[PDB]
């Protein structure tokens, strides 16, 4: 059988409408993607034994980031207008990752991901640590692709 | 032939001969060890690798 995927190789691509080149940015941590579906449960009168599941409404998760505060990226100058409430603009974000050689083996492919949520790290004089900081976007729909899905 | 001053200068230096010298005076003592200097290390790895 084939080998299965391990999780310490990724790119994120970003494509906003306020700046003109799609950029890629090295993260430390991407969170991880959910997607629910919400049923609830109805009680039938004169059944006791088995349950009705209904469904009704998808609910996706969120897409948390972590990286080192490095030098002034397209995204963070992006979040710093956002949350200064100057745009409210909003990227289709490409998530891959990859295998031996180089090749894409599974996408998650978000859609109109809103940046909400910056998180520094803390300052300690005794740490020996890097300063990472928390991104954070909502996203409208996700689309997973490739060949292990 | 190596004529004792270049002994002074080429050969290293032996650790028996040592004096302790502790604020304003020095004090005759037999071992003295732990002058060591020593530091952490901060790390950070991304995706990319």
């Amino acid at each position: 059988m084939s080998t299965p995927a391990v999780s310490h190789r990724f790119l994120v691509n970003f494509l906003f409408n306020n700046i003109p080149n799609p950029f890629d940015i090295a993260f430390q941590r991407i969170s991880g993607l959910s997607r629910t579906l919400e049923v609830s449960q109805h009680r039938e009168g004169g059944e006791n034994v088995r349950n009705l599941w209904l469904a009704e409404q998808v609910n996706h998760g969120s897409l948390v980031l972590e990286r080192g505060v490095m030098n002034a990226s397209p995204l963070t100058l992006q979040f710093d207008r956002v949350l200064r409430r100057e745009s409210t603009q909003w990227a289709n974000v490409v998530i891959m990752l990859l295998n031996e050689l180089s090749l894409p083996v599974t996408t998650w492919t978000l859609s109109h991901a809103l940046p909400v949520r910056w998180q520094m790290g803390d300052l300690d004089a005794g740490s020996n640590q890097v300063l990472i900081n928390t991104l954070e976007l909502r996203y409208q729909d996700m689309r997973m692709l490739g060949v292990k899905l | 032939a190596i004529t004792a001053d270049d002994i002074a200068v080429q050969y290293p230096i032996p650790t028996y001969r040592f004096i302790v010298t502790l604020g304003d005076e020095q004090v005759p003592f037999t071992s003295a060890s732990g002058l060591d200097i020593n530091f952490d290390t901060i790390e950070y790895r991304d995706g990319t690798g």
